[PDB]
């Protein structure tokens, strides 16, 4: 090859060391200077930077009026629940029973609890095979 | 560790007599268990069982 | 959601889900697109749905934030549009859950007991839900705010 | 830093040289100064918060402006008062610093060095300042050599914000 | 350094070709925005004094260590580097808007940033953080008529941000 | 390690903030300074108040009894023309 | 009793906080595979008895359980099974639909395992059923439906075990 | 279980809640 | 470090009145007492080398053994010794002479995009070897101003604050 | 590079706190010492061309392969060399013995030195044996009487032989 | 116990097959994150005390748990806290390096909420002072290694709610 | 206190209490007339105790005080006198309870941990506490100062 870097070739200080006192030569090669960093390619086309032309201002909460099968699902939709909600909605109003037991919370707080969902307590039935 | 439950005076007398080499382990550890730093923690609050 | 109590009313009766209860899991999962749509309106939209809600309730209500009044002066007031912050949240989860299950046993399972132990009138918040409904439909169309609407209508009709 | 040690260090290290007696007889100047000079650091240290809840009030009494006007530069909160005297026991702790090192090397490290740059960017005034080191200067009730070395570091910081 | 109208002609010379007729008109569309890029970097340089210090300002009040005694902003010359450090990336930034690409942001502001922070021990993620308060507070004034006339500067005020994003990236 | 050095009992090198170890030459790590202190005696439990280390009520021998002498039979040995290898 | 939605809204309830991108990134998830779960618990209604008479054949059909002194050898025995196992396949489907097996765990998983273990009901041949229904339903409802169906069988295998 | 120990009832302490403001 | 703590007027007023040329002028600013106390004294005497190679003649170190070459021109001549020597090399007099700043010679090739990673970011004011004596810290200890009470400062998500400036509207309109 | 007295200001300044009143008790004792601090300087420096040379005629009649051709002391160039090395880590060390503290010896010398040898071929195990005799021939000369009062200077020379050990473990 | 490399061969084990492609897909994923897990390591390590020294002092320093009849008023009590938080910051350190939550709830979590209860300890405000402790991890590490590190903070905060 | 622990030494010991635990459980009980009357006098002292021991100690220790001291300011310095008023309790239970007892499980187990964590100098609490000892001895008696000091001198000794 060579000489390691620095070294005049020919003029090395190890040459008749004496094996008893040598010191083994470190490694050290040309990276950490500046001259052998890797450049952009810059004549093959391409550059590293990046500006105008890179950018977009992309709006991602407004993709478009949203897809015809979300609003020709939905209006089927509703048109299936219509029914169900206003007979569940007046089933609220009155319903306006009277009131057992004394108030346990301020003056609310009577027998049932309010707007207590039914479905719940009453869905599940315990069932016995062969009931008996 | 000792850090949370002692108060720096308690086995200081058993580290440095173990850190010099002057008890192997087993009487460092029977040394440990029969301080009252260990009534003061195991045997104190619970019953004998 | 319609999903999962389309699941338990065919849970309790030994019986798997009907193609009426199946043909809307199906209709129900393609309105998801245009559910998430309108969720999204009344998502940042609170800064003015709130405020503007809480600007006709004490137009139409003084007396709750008048001296005397349940929600009076800085400290109240701060908790009287606290609470239409989060039945306005609840209105968002009832949109993309398709039912009022999230509004049912989250504000609504015992709402008078909260209302009439804190010593507030039950009526006025009722009030204050139907201003913000005006607000909220005001921002959207057609169908959608009729949809995103009937539900603040059914916490009216559960607040009282 | 920028003791009388460190520069007689440097000064026959510049030229690649040992000791002289040259050098040995500055190192001798700052022993024979260092009673007087420990005896100052050990009492500005030992009335340090007495001086800045005084100094502190010192600038409140004369720039009465900066606890009422709103704005972050000012000490118009409770925010704002602790920063301010937070900045006092900056320079009061530098001050015996210099005391126990013996000369103006922990202060030109650690506070005048940059410290233009900082009053122009945050709005703060260096006229708050000298007021406040002119109270410790005439209230640390120190007399003799003591007060000497004390007031020549106090007069070393008045002169690099005016 | 180069610009948006020599990074199109770089690319074309690696092709060994003119430019075509779509490309002279999407550089024309370039020109015809050239007075709104122009009140970008008005508004963000006339202005380069309270981005950098309200943005420290509420670093150091978010993280309060690095004005604590021991900590990395913590003399007059180590807090006066650290604004020294924002104004150079703003100048940069400001640099890259006016040019339309971000070759100078990254050849001479960006290129080995992040190894001289670890050779220092300066927390490069605090940089970051430093950088995003910078941007925010640059969009906010870049997106406010006072002396404009109406229009839409949408997608200038998006590049905008990208520079910023470019620099808080490549820090840490 | 904080305690050690507020108490100005002995500064131990840590870590820098990313987590390399201190050192003061750059060969080895956790190398420390000297000097003018740390043969200073009469400040061993300095700043710790009221410490009692060794006979503190009385100043030590001054010991000043400086002198090498013949070492037989345990005078290091090691090689001629050489000096000693490591690893 | 939560389905997908119902645990997206409690999760993001639970903070305090409105749905933001991460919570309706799921959403979003689940109404994707809506399709795909409606026509899975669609012919898994249809084919409930043939199912299970699939996987009693296939797994414990001629085992020594069936036979005399077996936990199975009585007609009332035998035809607690296929009641039992009927429970599975329709749990099972409701949480495909609900995308959340938090239904099975408060309606079949809890007092399972110490009920079979008073009544003295073999839980290693009761898995087995399950793997082979879960066999079975990947049949019909072809590979993903099957793996999302399969997704529940096993979650109550575990917690059964 | 010692000269400094810990009971719920005595504890008038906002910090098993957490209203910030005291 | 360039503040006002670190100006040198004088030399700059010798600068202006055409007494010292501008090679006197980079002579005094590495002799400068700023120059010792910010770079000197944070750097071996081979890495200092490397700095004062790279801003002085403007290139690179060839390899490690131009560091150790010159390194023992500061040890035993001092740091005025090592600047005489560098600025009378025949590098530094064919490129500036006595009346042109240095500059880095031929950073970047002239068709591409990217440079050569620009000096004062390659060699900061000190390194890893020096690093550890003299870097600085995140938290230390130093009992800050508490802030006081500090959630608080930002109210935490269900509750009233966040509302409170918005009552405010709620009259009139 | 600091002193003893520098050394802990730096350390209260990363707590950001004043001197302790048993620190500044311990400083007026190194006062007190003082003059007999000098007086180890002064006679390490008067001598300070015999401590090298004596020093050096005494490794190469132990070693005789460092003067044997192809030797690392073997040439006119390379034999002022290690006079030259000899001669600057004795500088240092009486820099750090009227600082009291090892701070300019192990920035200014010691740090990198381990390397630069490694570099070099010198061998780094016989640098050790001349910085030894070195100081054998430097605390032999400190306590001697020879124009000095009589006390006890037990407690400095222990200090300046911590010096000379320093850098010759930080050598190899 | 199982890291990121633990948890894929285990998945890829129990099915009885080799890694393929989606095995070695995850495990090429969390090997470019591995430089930045060691670096976020290797900070926390230096300033693990001064981290809870500014989580205690911002989230329940100032407080009445601090003050007497509060949860943390003996020294005894409160140098129970700061070796207390201090498993939390360093079991944390251990997740963010194994790249799994595995070894949080195998040593940390089972038997953690149960035996707060037991002392008495306010679970409420545990959580904010990891939630605090998690904000000054983010400072430190950076903003994605912060949000490595506080992904397994507030799954510590999850399960020990 | 001493009854304490005479009868959880003893309880270790599978024994009941010899006359030497027995004739100082006696011996104490009577000493309880003369106790109250020393932690009497230290009760209604604490402003002069406290207010003079933070006296001594900032004249001993301004570091601590001086800016960039542990208690610097108006805040820290009020908590500053905060623990010197909670040792000063602590040594009122040990006087009555006749044994540090209390004075070990409050202040002083792990006393060392918190400190360093606090970023206080132990050993500055260390010399507070020393000078409210000079402050409360200087209260009483030649026969009750060789008890109130008697106590402090302890926790000075735990403390560092
Ligand atoms: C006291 C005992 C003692 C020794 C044995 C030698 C050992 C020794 N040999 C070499 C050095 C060498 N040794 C060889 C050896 C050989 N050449 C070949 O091609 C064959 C493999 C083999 C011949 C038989 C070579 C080529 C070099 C030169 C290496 C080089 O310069 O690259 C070196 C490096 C220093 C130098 O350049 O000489 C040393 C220490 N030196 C001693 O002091
Ligand atoms: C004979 C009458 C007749 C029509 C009017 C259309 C009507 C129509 N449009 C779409 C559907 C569509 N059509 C478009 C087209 C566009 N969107 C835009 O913004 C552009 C203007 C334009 C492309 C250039 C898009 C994007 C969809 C998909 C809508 C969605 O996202 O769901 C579909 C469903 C799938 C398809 O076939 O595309 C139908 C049937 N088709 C017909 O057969
Ligand atoms: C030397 C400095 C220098 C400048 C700053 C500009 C200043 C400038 N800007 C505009 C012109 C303009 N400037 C803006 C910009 C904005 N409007 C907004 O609402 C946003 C806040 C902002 C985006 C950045 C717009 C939108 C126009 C065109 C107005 C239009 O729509 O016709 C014009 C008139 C020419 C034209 O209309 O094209 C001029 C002279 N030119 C210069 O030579
Ligand atoms: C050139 C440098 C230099 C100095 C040191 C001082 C010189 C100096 N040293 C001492 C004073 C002294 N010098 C010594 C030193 C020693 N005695 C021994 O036997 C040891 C061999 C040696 C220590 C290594 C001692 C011990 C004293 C004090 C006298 C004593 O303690 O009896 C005094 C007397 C002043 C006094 O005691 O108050 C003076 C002027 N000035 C200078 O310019
Ligand atoms: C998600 C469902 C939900 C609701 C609704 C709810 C109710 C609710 N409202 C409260 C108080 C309150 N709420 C209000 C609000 C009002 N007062 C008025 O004047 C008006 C009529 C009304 C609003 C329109 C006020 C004033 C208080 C405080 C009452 C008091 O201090 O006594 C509180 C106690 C304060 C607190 O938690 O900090 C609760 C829990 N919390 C919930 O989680
Ligand atoms: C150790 C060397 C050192 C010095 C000298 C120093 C000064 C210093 N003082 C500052 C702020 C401040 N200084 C003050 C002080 C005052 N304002 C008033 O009205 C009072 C009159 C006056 C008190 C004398 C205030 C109120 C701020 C906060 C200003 C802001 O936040 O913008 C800041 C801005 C950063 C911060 O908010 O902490 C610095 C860097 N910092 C250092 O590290
Ligand atoms: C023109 C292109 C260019 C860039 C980008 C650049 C950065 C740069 N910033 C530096 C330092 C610095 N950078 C900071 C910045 C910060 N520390 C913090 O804690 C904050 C998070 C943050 C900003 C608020 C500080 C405090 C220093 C001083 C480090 C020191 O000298 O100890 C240094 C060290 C060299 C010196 O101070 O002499 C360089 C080279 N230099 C350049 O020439
Ligand atoms: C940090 C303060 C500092 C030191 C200490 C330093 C040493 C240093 N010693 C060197 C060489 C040397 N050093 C030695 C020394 C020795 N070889 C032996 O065999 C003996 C064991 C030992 C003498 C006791 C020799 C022989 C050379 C010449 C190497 C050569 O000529 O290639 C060189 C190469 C430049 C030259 O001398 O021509 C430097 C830079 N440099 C510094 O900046
Ligand atoms: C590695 C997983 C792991 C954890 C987490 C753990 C916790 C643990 N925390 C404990 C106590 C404690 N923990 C605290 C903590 C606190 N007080 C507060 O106010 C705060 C909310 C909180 C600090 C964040 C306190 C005060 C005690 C002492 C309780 C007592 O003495 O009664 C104890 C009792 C024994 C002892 O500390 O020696 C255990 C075992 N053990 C483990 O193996
Ligand atoms: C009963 C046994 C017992 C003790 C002793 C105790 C101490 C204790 N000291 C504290 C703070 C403190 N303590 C000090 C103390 C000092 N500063 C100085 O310069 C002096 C050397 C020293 C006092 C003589 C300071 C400055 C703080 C506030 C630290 C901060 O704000 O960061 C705190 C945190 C705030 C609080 O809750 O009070 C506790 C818990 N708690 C206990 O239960």
């Amino acid at each position: 090859q060579l000489a390691p870097p620095g070294i005049p070739p020919g003029e090395d200080a190890r040459n008749n060391q004496s094996l008893r006192q040598y010191v083994a030569r470190p490694v050290e090669t040309y990276q950490k200077r500046s001259f052998a960093t890797p450049l952009p390619l810059t004549w093959t086309g391409e550059t590293e930077t990046v500006g105008a032309f890179d950018v977009v201002v992309p709006p991602q909460e407004k993709d478009l009026p949203v897809s015809g099968e979300a609003t020709s699902a939905f209006v089927k939709y509703s048109d299936m629940v219509r029914a169900e909600r206003k007979a569940a909605l007046q089933a609220l109003l009155s319903a306006s029973a009277a009131g057992e037991g004394r108030p346990t919370c301020g003056a609310e707080g009577r027998k049932f609890v309010s707007n207590a969902n039914p479905v719940l307590v009453n869905g599940v039935k315990c069932v016995e095979y062969w009931r008996k | 560790d000792i850090s949370t439950f002692v108060i720096g005076n308690e086995i200081e007398n058993i580290k440095i007599q173990f850190i010099k080499g002057q008890i192997s382990v087993k009487e460092m550890i029977n040394a440990l268990g029969k301080s009252s730093v260990y009534l003061k923690e195991f045997y104190n609050p619970y019953p004998n069982i | 959601s319609i999903v999962t109590k389309s699941i338990v009313n065919a849970d309790a009766e030994a019986r798997y889900l009907s193609p009426g209860e199946l043909d809307r899991i199906k209709s129900f999962v393609l309105s998801g697109q245009r559910r998430l749509r309108i969720a999204q309106t009344l998502t940042e939209n609170r800064e003015r749905i709130v405020k503007q809600g809480g600007q006709q309730l004490f137009q139409r209500r003084p007396d709750v934030v008048s001296p005397g009044g349940n929600a009076y002066g800085e400290e109240m007031t701060a908790t009287c549009l606290r609470d239409l912050d989060y039945y306005l949240r609840l209105v968002t989860y009832g949109i993309i859950a398709g039912d009022v299950t999230p509004i049912e046993e989250i504000g609504l399972v015992g709402v008078k007991e909260m209302y009439s132990a804190l010593g507030t009138p039950i009526s006025g918040v009722a009030e204050g839900i139907r201003c913000m409904k005006d607000v909220a439909c005001s921002l959207l169309s057609g169908e959608d705010a009729a949809e995103v609407g009937f539900y603040f209508d059914y916490t009216l009709a559960a607040m009282q | 830093m920028k003791t009388p040690i460190t520069e007689a260090i440097a000064t026959a290290d510049n030229q690649g040289r040992f000791l002289s007696n040259t050098e040995l007889q500055a190192v001798n100047g700052r022993y024979q100064r260092a009673t007087a000079s420990l005896t100052a650091a050990k009492a500005l240290t030992g009335s340090a918060q007495r001086l800045i809840t005084g100094a502190a009030q010192a600038v409140y009494n004369k720039f009465p402006y900066t606890t009422q006007m709103p704005g972050p530069a000012y000490a118009s909160s409770a925010i704002g008062k602790a920063k301010c005297a937070r900045d006092i026991g900056y320079y009061l702790r530098m001050v015996t610093y210099c005391l126990v090192v013996g000369g103006t090397g922990p202060m030109d490290e650690y506070l005048v060095a940059g410290l233009e740059e900082i009053n122009r960017s945050f709005d703060l005034s260096p006229s708050w300042y000298i007021e406040a080191l002119q109270y410790i200067k005439n209230s640390h009730g120190l007399s003799g050599q003591v007060a000497n070395e004390a007031n020549a570091y106090i007069d070393y910081a008045i002169n690099t914000l005016s | 350094m180069l610009d948006a109208f020599a990074k199109v002609v770089a690319q074309a010379d690696a092709r060994g070709e003119f430019l075509s007729n779509t490309q002279i008109d999407a550089l024309s569309k370039m020109v015809k925005e050239g007075n709104q890029r122009l009140d970008i970097v008005n508004k963000v340089t006339s202005n380069a004094s309270a981005i950098v210090t309200n943005s420290a300002r509420a670093l150091f009040a978010e993280q309060p260590q690095l004005i604590q005694p021991g900590g990395n902003a913590y003399t007059s010359r180590r807090m006066a580097a650290c604004l020294r450090d924002m104004e150079i990336v703003l100048r940069y930034v400001s640099y890259a808007m006016i040019a339309g690409d971000s070759s100078v942001l990254d050849d001479r502001c960006l290129n080995g940033l992040r190894e001289t922070y670890q050779a220092l021990g300066t927390p490069g993620s605090s940089v970051a953080v430093a950088i995003q308060k910078m941007k925010d507070a640059s969009v906010a004034l870049a997106n406010d008529t006072t002396g404009t006339p109406i229009g839409d500067c949408s997608s200038l005020v998006a590049e905008l941000a990208g520079y910023f994003d470019r620099a808080a990236v490549s820090v840490v | 390690a904080n305690v050690a050095g507020q108490e100005k009992i002995a500064t131990i090198s840590g870590y820098t903030w990313d987590g390399q170890p201190q050192t003061e030459i750059p060969g080895k790590p956790f190398v420390k300074s000297i000097g003018a202190m740390d043969y200073m005696d009469g400040v061993e439990g300095g700043d710790v108040v009221a410490a009692k280390v060794g006979a503190f009520w009385k100043p030590k021998a001054p010991k000043e009894v400086p002198y090498k002498r013949p070492m037989g039979a345990n005078t290091p040995e090691l090689p001629y023309n050489t000096v000693p290898r490591l690893v | 009793m939560q389905d997908a939605i119902t645990s997206v809204i409690n999760a993001a309830d639970v903070q305090g906080k409105y749905l933001d991108a991460n919570s309706v990134e799921k959403l979003r998830g689940y109404f994707q595979t809506g399709e795909l779960r409606v026509r899975a618990a669609a012919t898994i209604a249809a084919n409930a008895a043939t199912i299970i008479k699939e996987a009693v054949a296939k797994s414990l059909l001629y085992s020594d359980i069936t036979r005399p002194g077996g936990n199975m050898y009585t007609t009332r025995r035998y035809a607690a099974c296929i009641r039992d196992l009927d429970y599975y396949l329709r749990y099972a489907t409701y949480g495909m639909l609900a995308g959340d097996p938090s239904i099975l765990d408060e309606r079949v998983l809890n007092g399972l395992k110490e009920t079979y273990n008073s009544l003295g009901v073999p839980i290693g041949a009761t898995i087995q059923a399950i793997q082979a229904m879960k066999e079975v339903t990947g049949s019909l409802v072809g590979s993903d439906a099957g793996k999302e169906m399969g997704l529940y069988f096993d979650y109550i295998c575990s917690g059964l075990s | 279980s010692g000269y400094g120990d810990y009971s719920y009832s005595t504890d008038r302490t906002k910090g098993h809640v957490n209203q910030y403001y005291v | 470090q360039i503040l006002k703590s670190t100006k040198q007027p004088f030399l700059e007023s010798q600068l202006r009145f055409n007494q010292i040329s501008i090679k006197d002028f980079i002579k005094g600013l590495v002799l400068s007492a700023p120059f010792r106390d910010l770079n000197y004294n944070v750097n071996n005497n081979y890495r200092f080398v490397e700095i004062c190679v790279q801003r002085v003649l403007g290139r690179d170190i060839y390899n490690e053994r131009e560091k150790i070459a010159w390194s023992i021109i500061i040890a035993t001549q001092g740091l005025e010794g090592f600047i005489d020597t560098l600025l009378n090399t025949q590098e530094y007099l064919s490129n500036f002479g006595d009346s042109i700043v240095p500059f880095q010679r031929r950073r970047i090739i002239p068709q591409r995009s990217k440079g050569e990673m620009p000096f004062n970011l390659k060699t900061p004011r000190y390194g890893i070897e020096f690093r550890s004596k003299l870097a600085a810290t995140q938290f230390s200890w130093a009992s800050p101003i508490r802030r006081f009470r500090p959630q608080e400062q930002q109210p935490k998500a269900g509750d009233p604050a966040l509302f409170l400036n918005m009552v405010q509207e709620m009259g009139p309109g």
